[PDB]
């Protein structure tokens, strides 16, 4: 049905995507369990990691684009992500490892993420018909892959231990390159300018160097957590100033203060969410025992079951107003589990559990990907910027909000942390109600902005 | 995935006993670890248990009695029984969940022991 590239491309992003949903379902159990963390140190460091795999992914358009080409730096982006993998594969030897390991990954992903889109871009004439179609199958590629890392990582982990997890990560990304090399042949006259000069030595050591730095200060930042809350906060209120100071960018603002709040909701799921499955939740479903940290991939799991009929079936305001309804009632449907619905023991069904991840599933396929065609709609480079450092800012706010979930690890009792739990989660969904009303009043301000 | 029980048997009041359990396949140190028993007659019920990261749950009757802990080099829990009653007279099984908690009945627990038969005599002395 599609271009033969199609399928390598495919196949490269979901090994990829399970490389690093591999490490990021197991990370903060990792943090607790391997590192001695309390549970507030392990999500505010889960949030620092996750702001800086986000905010660094502007690196890799641009060095696609403009130094070293898009295949080229498909293979550079890989061989950082999978040497990534193995040192945090190597940090059980030396714990020291564990920053620069996870820095490591961060840079890699930076540099890898925007690529493989770019070259499926590439595969097809300027205005083909199956764009569409290609690029819901591209998403869908990224959810098996996840789906899979989400539901075995944690109980390979639970079984060989986490160097096996962590070096499978890494195997995972070799088979990516490998299926990359093999078929470099299929792409040769699809690429970026750079990729059909020869390769400047001069530009790669310039993203080399600038690779091996931004590891360190990676490590840094996720070290000290408590610099990068400042880093971020004096660097977001300047870059706001310098937004405000230079009216179709109004609705990117607005839009982009809303992407924040579903932001900090998805960054419960690792986290708030991935401990409320652990401690007040049977961890039994349909009659199987399953390891309660698996219970994250719900969230690909019914994306990959959504995004085509979803596919198959207002316009831009309404869609990230859905969304943002949608979270809501996740939340909303997590407490109202925990309020009337758990055992005299504490504990709840996992079949709320199940339809609070439908719930957020859906908002994610309402806003997070309508809203990047919305951003590629209203507008660039500097928006680019600002966005990331704000979504950025946005993980580091989520893990934040997740320590008010945070457990002593003396406590036992199911019944003490399930009133912790529904307080923090019903608090979110009525806020994020709130926000979505907003969003509904000025939609039609909004939607009249647009044209 | 499946808990070997052992060291029960046959004892006086005011005797002590050991029961460890120990796990096949997954590494214990990812679980919570509870002791119940069973007496004639009743149901299972929670006695003591270890979390995994060192929390400790007890039965108000065996306060002060019973001590669980955690060897996590050997992978083993153990239940220490001293002071031992003949209202302690039950089977014995070790139970396994994953995390931090240690709710109070069966049904919170997934991996279970075959159980351990422990019997104490109000045998004593002659004076
Ligand atoms: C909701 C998403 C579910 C993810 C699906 C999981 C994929 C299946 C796992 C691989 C095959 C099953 O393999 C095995 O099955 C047993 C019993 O069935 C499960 O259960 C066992 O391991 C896990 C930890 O790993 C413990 O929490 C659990 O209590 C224990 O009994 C695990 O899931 C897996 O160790
Ligand atoms: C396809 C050409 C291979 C290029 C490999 C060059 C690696 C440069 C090493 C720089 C050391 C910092
Ligand atoms: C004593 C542990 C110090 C660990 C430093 C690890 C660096 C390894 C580089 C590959
Ligand atoms: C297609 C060749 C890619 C070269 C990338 C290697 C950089 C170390
Ligand atoms: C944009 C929200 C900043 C909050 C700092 C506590």
């Amino acid at each position: 049905q599609q271009p033969r590239p199609f399928f390598m491309i495919f196949f490269v992003e979901l090994w990829e995507r399970f490389g690093y949903y591999g490490v990021q379902g197991v990370l903060a159990v990792f943090f607790v369990k391997q590192l001695g963390f309390s549970q507030e140190q392990a999500f505010v460091t889960f949030g620092a990691f996750a702001a800086l795999v986000y905010g660094l992914i502007s690196i890799g358009g641009y060095v696609g684009d403009h130094l070293l080409g898009t295949k080229r730096t498909i293979v550079l982006g890989a061989l950082v992500l999978a040497i990534g993998y193995f040192m945090t594969g190597m940090s059980l030897l030396k714990p020291d490892l564990i920053f620069i390991a996870l820095g490591t990954i961060a840079v890699g992903n930076g540099l890898f993420k925007a690529n493989p889109a770019s070259l499926l871009s590439k595969c097809y004439p300027p205005k083909d018909p199956r764009l569409d179609g290609a690029f819901t199958l591209f998403y869908m590629s990224i959810n098996i892959g996840s789906l899979i890392a989400l539901s075995l990582a944690p109980v390979i982990a639970d079984r060989f231990g986490y160097s096996v997890t962590y070096n499978l990560c890494g195997a995972g990304l070799i088979i990516a390159l490998l299926v990359y090399i093999a078929c470099r042949g299929m792409v040769k006259d699809i690429g970026s300018e750079p990729d059909f000069r020869p390769m400047s030595f001069s530009k790669l050591l310039y993203v080399l160097l600038g690779s091996v730095v931004m590891i360190f200060v990676c490590a840094w930042l996720m070290h000290n957590v408590e610099v990068a809350n400042l880093v971020l906060i004096v660097l977001s209120i300047v870059v706001t100033i310098i937004f405000f100071r230079q009216n179709k960018m109004f609705v990117a603002f607005v839009l982009m203060l809303e992407a924040v709040v579903f932001y900090i909701l998805y960054a419960q799921m690792p986290t708030s969410l991935n401990f409320f499955a652990i401690n007040n939740v049977h961890h039994e479903i349909l009659g199987f025992s399953i390891n309660p940290v698996s219970f994250q991939a719900l969230n690909p799991f019914w994306v990959v079951l959504a995004s085509p009929i979803l596919a198959g079936i207002l316009s831009m305001p309404m869609k990230f107003t859905l969304g943002m309804f949608m979270c809501s009632l996740g939340f909303l449907t997590a407490a109202a589990a925990g309020m009337w619905f758990a055992d005299a023991q504490g504990l709840t069904s996992p079949w709320f559990i199940v339809l609070v991840y439908l719930f957020q599933s859906l908002g994610e396929l309402f806003i997070s990907a309508l809203g990047l065609a919305m951003i590629a709609a209203l507008v660039m480079g500097f928006i680019l910027g600002m966005w990331f450092l704000t979504q950025a800012a946005a993980f580091l706010l989520g893990g934040y909000v997740a320590t008010f979930t945070a457990v002593p690890d003396n406590i036992t009792d199911p019944l003490e942390t399930l009133p912790v739990y529904t307080n923090v989660f019903g608090k979110i969904g009525l806020v994020t109600l709130g926000v979505a009303v907003v969003m509904l009043l000025m939609v039609p301000w909004l939607k009249r902005m647009i044209a | 995935v499946q808990l070997v029980e052992s060291g029960g048997g046959l004892v006086q009041a005011g005797g002590s006993l050991r029961l460890s359990c120990a796990a096949s396949g997954p590494t214990l140190s990812n679980y919570a670890v509870g002791w119940f028993r069973q007496a004639p007659g009743k149901e299972r019920e929670f006695v003591a248990g270890i979390n995994w990261s060192s929390g400790l749950r007890y039965k108000d009757v065996v306060k002060g009695r019973f001590t669980v802990s955690r060897d996590n080099v050997k992978d083993t829990v153990y239940l220490q029984m001293n002071s031992l009653k003949p209202e302690d007279t039950a089977v014995y099984y070790c139970a396994a969940r994953f995390g931090g908690m240690l709710p109070l009945q069966p049904s919170g627990y997934a991996n279970w022991g075959q159980g351990t038969q422990v019997t104490v005599s109000s045998h004593h002395h002659h004076h």
